[PDB]
């Protein structure tokens, strides 16, 4: 009102610094006493340029001023809004007034303003055009104001849409209508009349007109269309190919910004993930591939070199990961097209296009071929598993000889995703391609560390999974990295070389001996380093030396003598948890290997370890550093003598206080760190200390048990359930009856853990939803069941008839559900194994239970699986030497056991278990048995090539002189066939050698023993 | 008598490298002490292209300290803006859509390029697959280097493209 406008006319262009500092005096303190319109609206009649931000300030004020406003304050504002709607001169002014109307529609909700409805009817009729578009925009903004409040109006609005179907006119009207349906899309009706169509031709015409006008308008048109489909829309499904054909054929207009390609491809991808079964009916893929093939081999209109075509490319040293160019998001689009659908026969269908893609004379055709390999490379290779397992073993080689040298990088990348997507195919015809790849990669030391880094990432990665196979490859690989090892170059070259050295170290484990003295000098050179700019190389060398220590142990004593302080010394120069990563692992492994050898550097290392976890860093995430340090204490469980006895109290309690944290991974790390104190204290006590030490450590065990006990059912989660289960199993396996001192863990703990498994589980919940960010959550809980396989045996064989011994009966009926013919072979194997440890743990008390459960075992009988049920197959034997009188109850059941099935034997395991069980049955008592018959049969089929658990049967049957001699020639010929073999337990001593002295064996030598055993 | 005059307004939360950004575009140095940027200032900058030296306007808008709310005043008559975000915190990324809604309620279309500072740190929190909002909202993205001045002129070159639309505009 006067002075305000006078200020604005001068402050709009560039204002003033003093006028900028004025602010509150420029605001004129607001000073609202009543301020209806004179100092609250300024009559809203001036040059609109001021009026936009004047209305903005009115909005800001009224957002809070409505605490005493009178009734005669709303009709005035709405009437003024109507007048401004009639009084329009500029597009931005109309936009501002529409925004003000939408943002004043924030409250009072429905049941108000009939004049907006009358304007709605006027805009539906609206023979005049400009007022029609203004009506459309104001309806659009008011719909934007309230998302879905006017559900009954939706039909009306949909009916309104019919009028919008009738005018394919000004581009502004089309923009308004499509941005209206943009906000209409989140309504998610899915139930209205499916006859809602004719929008497709209108949007086609709109984007056609906007190609020469504006690319972005068609852009928002397409994300509007994408947002339209979110559920079972009844009208989109029948006719869908026409719109995608139109968008691709208009994408053939290369004279447009690449955003056109960006959002046509993203809209296509969302259309596919919504559904992709329509292509089953019609052959829509081949036109799509013909369309995208020029896209894959796109050529710049002026021939401008690509950003990947620069020879130097010395910029962005750290990391780039750009994908804005058409070729990249095109290849991810086609790759998700490939992976989303089931394999079926689409790959054989596109093979005829594949050899068409294989014509590679022009380099652009070569990138096209490498991209078709990139898309074909998928997680599932079942199609390539059976046809042409080495599909193109020389085309990848022909790509190496490329002057453009980008085909080489593309082939390197393709070999990459072959390595980390096709696991079985890493063991394939790679016997010759790998050395030539290494040779030509090391033949170009031009200094382009990008190609070297991608080569290191893509290569020497899958070979580590192959342990036995890499030994024949030991020599050549050295003269690869020695091409750049310890040579003057960038620190990137050094870190790449040392990372590759660690990779082959992992691949070769202890087979590094033949050439290792040549790595001694490199180790001495690189370990004796350090500079103000060589931090990452020193760190990576640190963890690769840790890997070396882990892989090879005792033969490294000359190497283990040093590194006790040299690596330790280089920590005080710079203080950084990043610099301290994995440093604890190396010295921890050194302590584990030495025993008492760390005595000189035993206290300072302890102080430096203490000053790592007290840091308040936390008190995909920045806290992960702590986890690394946490992992350190785990290694302490291996071998630390008793030096940690005063150290344990120094840390454990604080570690105790670390078991609680909102971060899940730090909680897992803390729990797994807790899981090793059992082993630490047990190994301390086994190394005989004084009795007061035993009492103190027993008290420590007693105080630490409840920390584990509280986690039996208090937890409400899934991911840490595994960790707690193996931790409890380990702590029970790391101790014995001394953990049985509190008479509450005997039955209450066992009952709680039994109730937790299967139904009544704390985690097995469905009522609650996931309002936070989700993850893969690929139903891990099922595997939890088989993980429970090690839960039962933990201290299971410690009762032997105690008060809590007949407790498994509580779990007995549920095991019946395991043996019902309604589960998988894995479930049966789990159940039979669990029953195996339960029966082997206990004796007669469990013997009567298993005797009553015998009909279940007979019902199981012989299933169709080479390795199932074997647990019970030797379980009958283990109960044959168990029980006692229960064994004597059922001799006829013990003998036989449907013996003829030895003719059915196909797998070694079942044969070995049958033989062992029958041996235990025969030797349970020196009584009558099948003797020559079943004995001769099991001797006949007795290779015993993989009986890595039942050497005890062979040892016990030896020299165990019921009948005597029996079928001597059979056992003699079998043992001669066995002959000297690989490493064997004490089984072989006194193997009836002295019993020869019998007479028939000497006279009738088995076939010919003199071939190898002339005398012995 | 230079004809091409273009006003540029920078937008972003206070203390998010905006002052450092503009001062580095002035001479190319970093000043150590941190001062909470307040008020607004103009830095007339002219850069060389195929059409010669072209002058541009700067608006050093910052400061959530003043009681009076004047943040919306600078948004009028502006034809271009640049948005910041920090790579070490989720708050900037979740505030990007708030900046989107306020800018769209300012104007229906303005050329905006997503830009994130403080990338010189060796450890990076906002991993690349998280950056997808701009693509699906049709926002272009450039990266800025706090040390090497990477994309020192090419974001402004993109701005020139959107100002003219003729692909012949070069250095
Ligand atoms: N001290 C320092 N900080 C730098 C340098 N280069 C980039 N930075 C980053 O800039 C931040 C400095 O914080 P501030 O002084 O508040 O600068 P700002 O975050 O941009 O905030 P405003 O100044 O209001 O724009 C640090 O946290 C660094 O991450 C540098 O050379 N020295
Ligand atoms: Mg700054």
């Amino acid at each position: 009102a006067g002075l305000e406008q006078l200020l604005r006319e001068l402050l709009l262009p560039d204002t003033e610094r003093i006028r900028r500092a004025t602010e509150q005096l420029q605001i004129v303190l607001r000073a609202p006493a009543a301020l209806p319109a004179l100092c609250d609206l300024l009559a809203s009649a001036a040059d609109p340029q001021i009026r936009q931000f004047a209305a903005v300030l009115t909005r800001r004020r009224l957002n809070t001023r409505w605490r005493r406003l009178a009734a005669e304050q709303r009709e005035s504002l709405k009437s003024l809004i109507l007048t401004a709607l009639q009084r329009e001169t500029e597009h931005c002014v109309s936009l501002s007034l529409a925004q003000l109307s939408a943002t004043i529609f924030r409250k009072e909700g429905l049941e108000a303003w009939p004049q907006l409805l009358q304007l709605l009817q006027h805009s539906t009729h609206s023979p005049h055009s400009p007022e029609r578009e203004m009506g459309l925009l104001l309806l659009s903004v008011v719909v934007t104001s309230r998302p879905e409040a006017f559900q009954p109006h939706h039909r009306e609005l949909l009916r309104l849409l019919n009028e919008t179907l009738g005018e394919v006119g000004s581009p502004g009207l089309l923009f308004y209508s499509l941005r209206t349906l943009t906000t209409m899309a989140p309504y998610l009706s899915t139930e209205d009349v499916p006859l809602a169509r004719m929008l497709v031709p209108k949007l086609i015409m709109a984007m056609q007109t906007l190609i020469p006008i504006d690319e972005a308008k068609a852009c928002e048109a397409l994300e509007a269309l994408d947002e339209l489909l979110e559920s079972e829309v009844p009208v989109i499904t029948p006719y869908l190919s026409e719109v995608l054909t139109f968008c691709l054929e208009v994408a053939r207009n290369v004279a447009l910004g690449n955003a056109i390609r960006i959002r046509i491809l993203c809209c296509l991808t969302f259309l596919v993930k919504v559904k992709s079964k329509a292509l089953l009916k019609n052959r829509l893929l081949p036109p799509l591939l013909h369309t995208l093939f020029p896209i894959v081999a796109a050529e710049p209109p002026p021939g401008q070199l690509d950003p990947e075509d620069q020879d130097s490319e010395e910029e962005e040293l750290e990391i780039e990961l750009m994908g804005e160019t058409p070729k990249h998001f095109a290849v991810q689009v086609v790759d998700m097209l490939a992976l989303h659908l089931p394999p079926e026969k689409l790959c054989p269908q596109l093979m005829p296009m594949l050899e068409e893609a294989l014509r590679s004379e022009s380099p652009y055709q070569r990138k096209a071929g490498l991209l078709v390999l990139a898309v074909l490379s998928d997680g599932a290779g079942d199609h390539i598993r059976q046809r042409l397992l080495p599909p193109l073993l020389q085309i990848v080689c022909k790509g190496l000889e490329d002057p453009s040298q980008v085909v080489r990088n593309a082939a390197l990348f393709a070999l990459g995703q072959f390595s980390e997507n096709l696991q079985p195919h890493i063991s394939s015809y790679s016997r010759e391609v790998m050395p030539l790849l290494l040779a030509y990669l090391k033949s170009v030391p031009l200094g382009h560390t990008h190609h070297l880094a991608k080569a290191c990432y893509a290569l020497e990665n899958f070979v580590e999974n192959l342990g036995p196979k890499v030994q024949p490859y030991l020599p050549e690989l050295m003269e690869c990295m020695l091409q750049l090892l310890r040579n003057p170059s960038s620190p990137r070259a050094k870190e790449l070389a040392v990372s590759a050295l660690g990779a082959i170290a992992t691949a070769a484990q202890a087979s590094l001996l033949p050439y290792f003295p040549a790595i001694m000098e490199h180790l001495r050179e690189f370990l004796l380093t350090g500079r103000e700019d060589l931090q990452p190389v020193q760190i990576q060398s640190l963890e690769t030396l840790g890997v070396l220590a882990r892989a090879v142990g005792e033969p490294m004593r000359p190497l283990a003598e040093e590194c006790c302080q040299l690596g330790l010394g280089l920590c005080d120069q710079v203080d950084d948890p990043d610099l301290r990563r994995c440093t604890y692992s190396l010295f921890a492994a050194l302590s584990g290997l030495m025993g008492e050898g760390l005595a000189p550097h035993l206290e300072q290392i302890t102080t430096l370890m203490l000053l790592s976890l007290r840091s308040t860093e936390g008190i995909n995430a920045f806290f992960d550093e702590k986890e690394d340090t946490c992992a350190a204490v785990g290694e302490i469980s291996v071998n630390t003598s008793v030096a940690f006895l005063p150290y344990m109290e120094s840390v454990f309690e604080e570690v105790f206080k670390l078991l609680e944290c909102p971060h899940l991974n730090v909680r897992k790390a803390a729990h797994e760190a807790l899981g090793q104190f059992c082993c630490a204290l047990h190994k301390a006590c086994q190394s005989c200390p004084s009795e007061p030490n035993t009492a103190a450590l027993q008290a420590a065990l007693a105080r630490v048990v409840p920390s584990y006990m509280q986690a039996v059912n208090r937890e409400r989660e899934r991911q840490v359930v595994m960790a707690v289960l193996e931790a409890l199993t380990g702590v029970l396996r790391s101790c014995g009856t001394l953990t049985l001192k509190p008479p509450g863990r005997l039955a209450e703990l066992c009952g709680v853990l039994k109730a937790v498994l299967q139904r009544k589980t704390a985690c097995q919940d469905t009522d609650e939803e996931e309002e936070e960010e989700d993850d893969d959550q690929a139903e891990y809980d099922a595997m939890l069941l088989e993980h429970a396989g090690e839960a039962i045996p933990a201290l299971a064989a410690a009762a032997g008839g105690d008060s809590f011994a007949p407790f498994f009966a509580g779990f007995l009926p549920l095991l019946v559900c395991k043996t019902k013919q309604g589960c998988t072979v894995a479930e049966k194997s789990f159940a039979v194994g669990t029953l195996a440890e339960t029966i082997q743990g206990l004796g007669a008390a469990s013997a009567q239970f298993v005797s009553r459960l015998l009909p279940v075992l007979l019902s199981t009988a012989q299933e169709a699986d080479p390795e199932v049920r074997s647990n019970a197959i030797f379980g009958m034997g283990v109960l044959a030497e168990h029980g006692g009188h229960p064994a004597q109850e059922h001799f006829p059941k013990l003998l036989g056991l449907l013996f003829p099935l030895l003719a059915r034997e196909r797998h070694d395991r079942v044969r070995d278990n049958i033989c062992g069980a029958l041996a235990r049955l025969l030797m349970a008592s020196p009584t009558r048995k099948p003797e020559p018959q079943v004995l001769a049969a099991l001797l006949h089929a007795l290779p015993l090539k993989e009986d890595l658990e039942e050497w005890v049967t062979i040892g016990r049957l030896f020299s165990f002189l019921d009948q005597v001699i029996d079928v001597a020639p059979e056992l003699l010929r079998i043992c001669s066939l066995i002959l000297a073999d690989n490493k064997i337990p004490p089984d072989t001593k006194a193997a009836l050698l002295l019993l020869l002295t019998f007479q028939a064996a000497l006279g009738s030598l088995p076939v010919d023993k003199a071939q190898e055993l002339q005398a012995v | 008598g230079e004809v091409p005059t273009f006003k540029l307004v920078l937008v972003g939360d206070g203390g998010t490298g905006k002052t450092t950004f503009v001062k580095r575009h002035l001479t190319g140095e970093f000043e150590k002490k941190y001062i909470a940027t307040i008020g607004v200032e103009v830095h007339p900058l002219s850069f060389y292209t195929n059409f010669g030296e072209i002058k541009f306007d700067v608006w050093d808008t910052a400061g959530l300290e003043k009681f009076g709310g004047l943040r919306d005043g600078y948004y009028i008559n502006a034809q271009c803006a640049i948005i910041m975000f920090d790579v070490t915190s989720r708050i900037t990324y979740k505030n990007v859509p708030n900046w989107h809604r306020d800018l769209v309620r300012v104007c229906e279309n303005i050329p905006i390029v997503l830009c994130g500072n403080k990338v010189d740190v060796k450890e990076r929190k906002v991993k690349a697959k998280t950056i997808t909002f701009h693509r699906k909202k049709n926002l272009q993205y450039y990266d800025i280097s706090a040390k090497s001045n990477y994309n020192f002129e090419k974001p402004f070159l993109w701005l020139a493209r959107k100002l003219a639309g003729n692909p012949q505009l070069e250095f």
